C-alpha cells in the first residue's frame, strides 16, 4: 500500500568482527552477514515499487555513507558509479534496480575497507553507532520531508562478540535517538551478533 | 480497480497455465507486487526456507487487529494457487508454489534469469527528446482517433478491430463515424496507468488465435514493466511471438523501436507508468451561469471536454465553454450518465472552489453545528440542472416485451403472473385488469413454460 | 554530512556570485551540515553526529 | 494570428481559438483574458490585484455577469465613452491592459479601443433659454452633418427641439457621439438652489460610487444608474439634486410615488415647501420662487388628451422654465410612445434615469441611451446582499405536477383559456396552502402576487385570505 | 397466456396524457389503456413517439438566444 523506507545502520568494527571470527568456528563472517543484508535489501526493494533503501556504516575512524552514493559521482574518472569503474563483483543478469545498488553498495563496502584498512594503525576507543542512526534519523526526516506521504523504518546491524561491554558515552545519543524516532513513529529494529546476550540501551 | 481486476484476471488463469507463468523470474516478481503486503510478507518469509509451515504458525503471526486482513490475503494467495496445501498429522499444512519460489529465489539472489529482464547494448538516448513525445503522440492519436476529433495520423486496424471486439467503442461503417459508449469516458475518467491495464485485459481478452499463446504475453509486458527506460534493448531474447508484440506495441508507442525489424527496442516512460503510479492542466472552473474556464493545454484534455461542454472559444490558458442544453444531449445520446459528468467536474474543480467551498462548509458548520454536509466543491445550481436535464432525457421509460390478458379463469392469470414474478420479469399485475406485461428478454421463457 | 544531500551551488548569477552556502558547520567536531539537518538536529535531535563521528 | 498552427481539437472553435496570443511568464499576477474576437473581458476575483482589476473594468466596461470566482465584463462602447469622459485617455488604458493581463493586447482590441474613444466630445449639446444648440469645437464636422438637416432659423446650429433624439441616433451611428455635460459651476443664466442635505441623513458608500460614475469629470452628466429596491435609489436623487443645486424637475410613474417623492424632499434634504411644487389631479398649485422644484406624473406631461386650462397654463410653465436636472425615476417606461417625449418638450441640461428594473419585452430599452444618455452604474446585487444593504433571498422554483382530468381539457384549449386553466389547477392550490401554512408559522409576512383576478379571489375565497385587485376601494 | 408484443411505459400521467392525445392523432400509438401510470406502446414507433414528445416539450422550454 503506502511504501515506506529502509534505512539500515552497520556496524563496521574491525576489532569486533575479527573476535566474533575467532570465537566462532569460521573466518568470513562479514562476508555472510554481508549478502544476507544484500538479499534482504532485494527483498525490500522487491516488497514494493516505490520504497526506499538507505545503508550507512559506522567504522572506527567515523561513519560513512553505503547506499545511496555521495553527490560527487560527476560522471568523470572519479564518478565511481553505473559502468565507471563497474567492478564485477555481482552478476551483471540481476534486476537492475537490484543490480544498481547492490553493485554500488559493495564498491562502497571496499572503499571503506580500503579506507579503514589505509588507517589500521589507529585504534578509536570511540564507537560511532549512536551518531551512525542520529545521522539516519536525519535522512529519515529529509526523506519524509521531501516526498509527500511515506513510511520508515530502521535496521541495526550491531555485534558484540563478547569483546564491547554496554559503553557509559552510548547512553544519552540513544535515548536521544529514541525520542527522535518515537516523534517520526519510525520502529527501531536491532539485531545482536555476538556472544553476549544482552545489550540493554539496544533492548 | 487496477489490483483487483489483474487479480481476477489471473484467477481467471488455469492452474498448469499459472505454473508455466510461474517460470519467468520477472513474472514473479510482478506478481509478489500485485499480493497485499501482508501476503507479500508471507510469501516472502516462505521463500528462504525449503521446509513447509503450518497454517497455524501463520495464524498466530498476525494480530487480531488484522485478522480480517489475514483471511482476505489466505483467500487471495489461496486463489493464486501459490499454496500447495497438505493434510499431514492432522494440520494443514502449507507449501509454496515450487517454481515461483524458484524463480523469485533467482530474481533475489542472482540465480538464473535466462534474461527475462532483456539485455542491454549500451546504445541509448535521452527518453524526454525522443522517447517521451514519442510515447504521448502514440497514445494521444488512438485518444483523440476514439474521441472523434478529425484526425491527420490515424492508428493501425489492429487497435480498430481491438475497439470493435471491446464493449465501448460501438462503429458503424455504414454511417461513417465512430460512436462512444459510456464506457469510453469510463475509460476517460482512470488515470492512465489503469487505462493501460483496462486496454492490455481486453487485449488478452482478445487473442485466443493459435498464432499466439498466453504465458509469452503475460512474460513480455511483466518484464516492460521491469524494463527500465532510457536504456535499449535487444530483441533477441523475445520469442518471434513476443516479436510481433513487440511491433504491436510499437504500434501503440509502449516501446519505441526506431525502425521496423530492428534489433534494438527502446521502452516509454508508460511501460514504468504500467507498474505503479509516479495547478494541474485540465483543472477547470465553472459558475452559476454554467462557464466553463479550463486550465488546460494539453489536446485530449479540452477534447474530451468538447463532448459535454459546448465550446465557446480557447486561449493560451483557458478553454471559453458553455454547458448548454444541446452539449448535455450530445453527451446523454452517447450513453454518458449524468453522475459520471459531476464526479468528472468534482476531480477537475479548481482549488479556488476547493477553498470557497471549505468555506462555505465552515459557514454551514458555525450556523448549524448539529449537522455536517459534504464538501461541495461546485455549487449545486449546475448539478441539479444536469440532473433535471438527465431526468428530461428519460421522463416516459419504454420497456418493450410482451403481455398476457384475456384470462376466463383467475387462476390461469394467478399462475402465470407469479411465475413471471418469480423469473423476475413480470413489470405490472392486477386480477382486476386481468393483465399482466413481461420484459422482452423474459418472453420466450414464459412462451415455452405456456407451451410445454 | 548527516543526510547527504548535495549542497544546492544556489549561484545568484555569474556577476552575483556565490552567496548564503547552505553548509552549518559545528565548532566541537567541524562538520558541515545542511539548513533541514539544522532544523532538526537543533530541537528534535538533541546530539551532534559529527560529535560522535569524531573517535576520541 | 501569431503563427500559431490550428490544432486537431481546435476546428470545434468558430474562428474563436485565442491561443496565438503567447502567454506572458509573470501571468500569476495578471487577472485578466481579453477575447479579441468581441472584446469580452474574463476576470478572475481570486487571483492578486483583485480590486484593481474590477473597479478597474467597471470604470472601462460593462459587466455581463458578475459570479463568485470568475467575473465577465463587456467592453463596449459607451463605456469608453464615459471613461474617457471622466478624465481617461486611450493609451494609458491600453497600458494598464496590456499590465493586467495575461494573453497580450491584440490589435483588433487597440483598434477597437482607439476608434471608439477618438472624436469624442467634439459635438456638444447645450441649452440656451429654452433652445437646443449642438456645439462643435472643429467647423468641418457642420459639413459632414449634411445628411439629416434639421436646421432651425462658437460652431453651431440650433435643431428642432422634437428631433433631438433624431439627432443624437443620427450622431451614435456614426463615428462621432453627442455629449451633454451639465457645467453647474460655470451656469449663471439658470439661478443656483439653496438645497443640501441634512447633516442627519447617512449615505452609502455605493451611492457614492454611482454618484462618482455620474458626477465625474467636473459635470453633470446625463445617463443610467440602477439600484435595487430598498438601496436608496430615492437617496441618490436627493444627493444629486443636492450637488446640481439647480432646478429639478421629477417624473414619477404614480401619484403615490410623486407624494412619496417630496416627503423624500421634505425628509432627506434642506428644502422648503414653498420651493416644492405638485402637479397632479388634485394639486397644480407652483413655487412662486425664481427656482424651486416640482413633482409630477409622466403623464402630465406627455398626455395628448383635452386637459384642463390649469393643467395647460402649468405645462406651459413647465416648457417656458430652463430646467438644470430633470429626475426620471423608474426610466424603463420612459421608451413608450407618449412617455419618449417628456425629454424633449421639458428642456432639461441633466437627465438621471433612475429605476429597479432596467428591462423591457420590446426592444426600446436599448434607445434610453439617446433618451437619457450612457449607462452610468451597476449595482451588484450580491455584493449588496452579503453586505447587509439588500435582503438574502432564495428564489425558488415549485413544480406543480398537472393533474390527469385538466390536463385532458387542457391539451384541445384556446390559449388565453389555456392559462385559465392552468393557472387554477389544484396542485398548485396545495403548494400555496402549504406554504401560506408553515411560513405563517415562521412569522414571515408573505405577499401572494397573481395577476389574474380570478384567481386571486379564488384563492383568497379558498383560505379565506385578503386579496387586493384593481377595482377594490381605496 | 396470449402474447402480444407491445411496449410497455411508465411514466406521470400528464406524459400518458400527452402520448394519448398523440394516438387521438395518429392511429397506431398505444393499444390498450392499463393504468395511470402504464400504458402499452407500439414498439415500432418508439423513438418515432420520442421525437414527437421532445419537439412538444421543446415549446415548453425556453432556449436563451
Ligand atoms: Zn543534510
Ligand atoms: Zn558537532
Amino acid at each position: 500500500e503506502s511504501p515506506s523506507l529502509l534505512t539500515v545502520i552497520i556496524e563496521i568494527a574491525p576489532k569486533l568482527w575479527t573476535t566474533f571470527d575467532e570465537e566462532g568456528n569460521e573466518k568470513g563472517s562479514i562476508i555472510k552477514v554481508l549478502e544476507a543484508l544484500i538479499v534482504f535489501l532485494n527483498a525490500h526493494l522487491a516488497f514494493n515499487s516505490a520504497n526506499k533503501v538507505a545503508v550507512i556504516a559506522a567504522y572506527s575512524q567515523g561513519i560513512k555513507y553505503l547506499y545511496p552514493e555521495s553527490t560527487s559521482a560527476l560522471k568523470a574518472s572519479e564518478s565511481e558509479n553505473k559502468t565507471r569503474s563497474d567492478l564485477k563483483i555481482i552478476n551483471s543478469d540481476m534486476y537492475r534496480r537490484f543490480r544498481n545498488v547492490d553493485e554500488t553498495l559493495v564498491e562502497e563496502i571496499y572503499k571503506l575497507f580500503e579506507l579503514e584498512k589505509k588507517q589500521i594503525e589507529q585504534n578509536s576507543q570511540r564507537s560511532t553507532l549512536a551518531g551512525a542512526m542520529s545521522a539516519g534519523l536525519t535522512y529519515v526526516n529529509r526523506i519524509s520531508k521531501e516526498s509527500v506521504s511515506l513510511k520508515s523504518r530502521l535496521l541495526v546491524l550491531t555485534c558484540g562478540s563478547g569483546s564491547s561491554k554496554d559503553e557509559i558515552f552510548q547512553y544519552i545519543p540513544i535515548m536521544n535517538c529514541i525520542f527522535s524516532a518515537t516523534k517520526m513513529k519510525c520502529p527501531i529494529d536491532v539485531v545482536k551478533i555476538g556472544g553476549s546476550k544482552e545489550s540493554t540501551f539496544l533492548q | 480497480s487496477l489490483k483487483h481486476s489483474v487479480t481476477q484476471y489471473l484467477e481467471e488463469i488455469p492452474q498448469q497455465v499459472q505454473n508455466r507463468l510461474y517460470t519467468s523470474p520477472a513474472t514473479c516478481l510482478a506478481i509478489y507486487r500485485i499480493l497485499p503486503p501482508l501476503a507479500k510478507f508471507f510469501i516472502m518469509a516462505m521463500v528462504f526456507n525449503e521446509n513447509e509451515v503450518p497454517l497455524l504458525d501463520l495464524d498466530k503471526w498476525v494480530n487480531s487487529n488484522g485478522k480480517l486482513q489475514f483471511q482476505n490475503a489466505i483467500k487471495s494467495m489461496k486463489s493464486l494457487h501459490l499454496l500447495i496445501p497438505n493434510k499431514s498429522s492432522g494440520t494443514l499444512m502449507i507449501n509454496l508454489n515450487p517454481t515461483f519460489k524458484i524463480s523469485l529465489r533467482n530474481a533475489l539472489t542472482g540465480g538464473e534469469v535466462q534474461n527475462s529482464f532483456g539485455v542491454v547494448v549500451e546504445e541509448n538516448v535521452v527518453s524526454l527528446d525522443l522517447l517521451d513525445e514519442y510515447s504521448a503522440n502514440k497514445w494521444e492519436t488512438i485518444l483523440h482517433f476514439m474521441v472523434g476529433t478529425p484526425l491527420a495520423k490515424i492508428p493501425s486496424e489492429k487497435v480498430l478491430n481491438l475497439l470493435k471486439h471491446s464493449k465501448l467503442m460501438e462503429e458503424v461503417n455504414s454511417t461513417g463515424e465512430f460512436k462512444i459508449t459510456n464506457e469510453g469516458f469510463q475509460f476517460l475518467l482512470q488515470e492512465i496507468n489503469s487505462q493501460l491495464w483496462t486496454l492490455l485485459l481486453q487485449y488478452l481478452k482478445m487473442i485466443e488465435t493459435s498464432k499466439m499463446d498466453l504465458v509469452d504475453v503475460l512474460h513480455f509486458i511483466f518484464m516492460l514493466g521491469a524494463l527500465e527506460v532510457g536504456k535499449a534493448y535487444k530483441i533477441d531474447a523475445l520469442s518471434e511471438t513476443q516479436r510481433i508484440m513487440l511491433q504491436d506495441m510499437r504500434d501503440y508507442g509502449l516501446v519505441f523501436q526506431k525502425h521496423s525489424n530492428d534489433s534494438i527496442f527502446y521502452p516509454t516512460k508508460l511501460a514504468l507508468m504500467l507498474t505503479s503510479d509516479t495547478i494541474p492542466d485540465g483543472s477547470l472552473i465553472v459558475e452559476t451561469n454554467f462557464k466553463i474556464y479550463s486550465y488546460s493545454n494539453s489536446p485530449l484534455q479540452i477534447a474530451v471536454l468538447s463532448l459535454f461542454v459546448h465550446l465557446k472559444a480557447r486561449f493560451v490558458n483557458m478553454v471559453l465553454g458553455q454547458i448548454t442544453r444541446e452539449s448535455i444531449r450530445r453527451a446523454l445520446t452517447n450513453g454518458i450518465t449524468a453522475d459520471q459528468i459531476i464526479a468528472y467536474l468534482e476531480t477537475h474543480a479548481h482549488p479556488q472552489m476547493r477553498r470557497l467551498a471549505e468555506e462555505k462548509l465552515e459557514k454551514k458548520l458555525e450556523l448549524d453545528p448539529n449537522c455536517k454536509e459534504p464538501l461541495q466543491v461546485l455549487p449545486p445550481t449546475v448539478v441539479d440542472q444536469i440532473r433535471l436535464w438527465q431526468l428530461e432525457l428519460d421522463r416516459v421509460i419504454t420497456y418493450e416485451g410482451s403481455l398476457y390478458s384475456d384470462f376466463e379463469t383467475s387462476q390461469e392469470y394467478n399462475l402465470l403472473s407469479k411465475y413471471a414474478q418469480d423469473i423476475g420479469v413480470l413489470l405490472w399485475k392486477d386480477d382486476k385488469k386481468k393483465k399482466f406485461f413481461i420484459s422482452k428478454e423474459g418472453n420466450s421463457q414464459v412462451l415455452d413454460f405456456a407451451k410445454r | 554530512f548527516s543526510c547527504q544531500s548535495r549542497f544546492p551551488i544556489l549561484k545568484n548569477h555569474k556577476n552575483g556570485k556565490l552567496l548564503t552556502s547552505s553548509r552549518y558547520r559545528c565548532e566541537d567536531c567541524k562538520q558541515e551540515f545542511c539548513v533541514d539537518c539544522d532544523v532538526f538536529i537543533h530541537e528534535i535531535l538533541h546530539n551532534c553526529p559529527g560529535c560522535e563521528s569524531k573517535p576520541v | 494570428p501569431a503563427d500559431f498552427v490550428p490544432d486537431s481539437v481546435s476546428g470545434m472553435f468558430r474562428s474563436h481559438d485565442f491561443s496565438y496570443l503567447r502567454l506572458r511568464p509573470d501571468h500569476a499576477s495578471r487577472p485578466l483574458w481579453i477575447s479579441p474576437s468581441d472584446g469580452r473581458i474574463i476576470l478572475e476575483s481570486f487571483s492578486p490585484l483583485a480590486e484593481q482589476a474590477q473597479d478597474f473594468l467597471v470604470t472601462i466596461a460593462e459587466p455581463i455577469s458578475r459570479p463568485s470566482h470568475i467575473h465577465e465584463y463587456k467592453i463596449t462602447a459607451y463605456s469608453l465613452y464615459a471613461a474617457v469622459s471622466v478624465g481617461l485617455e486611450t493609451d494609458d488604458i491600453i497600458s494598464v491592459l496590456d499590465r493586467l493581463s495575461k494573453v497580450p493586447v491584440a490589435e483588433s482590441i487597440i483598434n477597437f479601443i482607439k476608434g471608439a474613444t477618438i472624436s469624442y466630445g467634439k459635438v456638444k449639446l447645450v441649452i440656451k433659454h429654452n433652445r437646443y444648440f449642438v456645439e462643435t469645437t472643429q467647423a468641418d464636422i457642420l459639413q459632414m452633418l449634411l445628411n439629416d438637416s434639421v436646421i432651425g432659423p462658437v460652431h453651431s446650429f440650433e435643431i428642432a427641439n422634437e428631433s433631438v433624439e433624431v439627432v443624437k441616433k443620427r450622431c451614435q451611428e456614426i463615428d462621432y457621439p453627442v455629449l451633454e455635460e451639465y457645467d453647474f459651476r460655470n451656469d449663471h443664466r439658470n439661478p443656483d438652489l439653496d438645497i443640501d442635505l441634512k447633516p442627519s441623513t447617512q449615505i452609502r458608500p455605493y451611492q457614492e460610487k454611482s454618484l462618482s460614475k455620474m458626477f465625474g469629470n467636473g459635470r453633470a452628466r446625463s445617463g443610467i444608474i440602477v439600484l435595487p429596491c430598498g438601496a436608496g435609489k430615492t437617496l441618490v436623487g436627493i444627493t444629486a439634486a443636492c450637488t446640481i443645486k439647480k432646478s429639478v424637475i421629477v417624473l414619477c410613474t404614480s401619484s403615490v410615488s410623486v407624494m412619496q417623492w417630496r416627503q423624500q424632499f421634505l425628509q432627506w434634504c434642506t428644502l422648503q415647501p414653498e420651493n416644492c411644487a405638485v402637479f397632479t389631479s388634485d394639486n397644480k398649485e407652483m413655487f412662486q420662487t425664481e427656482s424651486g422644484l416640482v413633482v409630477s406624473t409622466y403623464s402630465m406631461v406627455a398626455n395628448t388628451r383635452n386637459r384642463s386650462h390649469d393643467s395647460q397654463k402649468v405645462m406651459d410653465f413647465l416648457t417656458g422654465r430652463e430646467w438644470g436636472f430633470i429626475i426620471l425615476d423608474e426610466v424603463h417606461v420612459v421608451p413608450a410612445a407618449m412617455f419618449r417625449r417628456v425629454v424633449s418638450t421639458i428642456a432639461a441640461h441633466a437627465k438621471l434615469g433612475l429605476t429597479a428594473t432596467l428591462v423591457r419585452e420590446d426592444d426600446k430599452i436599448g434607445d434610453l441611451n439617446f433618451l437619457i444618455g450612457p449607462k452610468l452604474y451597476e449595482a451588484n446585487w450580491m455584493e449588496l446582499s452579503q453586505k447587509g444593504h439588500i435582503a438574502n433571498v432564495q428564489c425558488a422554483e415549485v413544480w406543480c405536477p398537472m393533474t390527469a382530468e385538466f390536463y385532458q381539457e387542457y391539451l384541445r384549449e384556446t390559449a388565453r383559456k389555456r392559462m385559465l386553466l392552468y393557472i387554477m389547477n389544484p396542485t398548485k392550490f396545495q403548494a400555496c396552502q402549504f406554504l401560506i401554512q408553515y411560513h405563517e408559522r415562521r412569522g414571515d409576512k408573505i405577499i401572494v402576487f397573481s395577476d389574474n383576478v380570478y384567481a386571486l379571489q379564488e384563492y383568497a375565497l379558498k383560505m379565506g385570505k385578503p386579496f387586493i385587485y384593481g377595482s377594490t376601494p381605496q | 397466456a396470449r402474447a402480444r408484443k407491445g411496449a410497455l411505459v411508465q411514466c406521470d400521467p400528464s406524459i400518458k396524457a400527452l402520448i394519448l392525445q398523440i394516438d387521438a392523432k395518429m392511429s397506431d400509438i398505444v393499444l390498450e389503456e392499463l393504468d395511470d401510470t402504464h400504458l402499452l406502446v407500439n414498439p415500432s414507433k418508439v423513438e418515432f413517439v420520442k421525437h414527437e414528445l421532445n419537439r412538444l416539450l421543446s415549446k415548453n422550454i425556453y432556449n436563451p438566444m
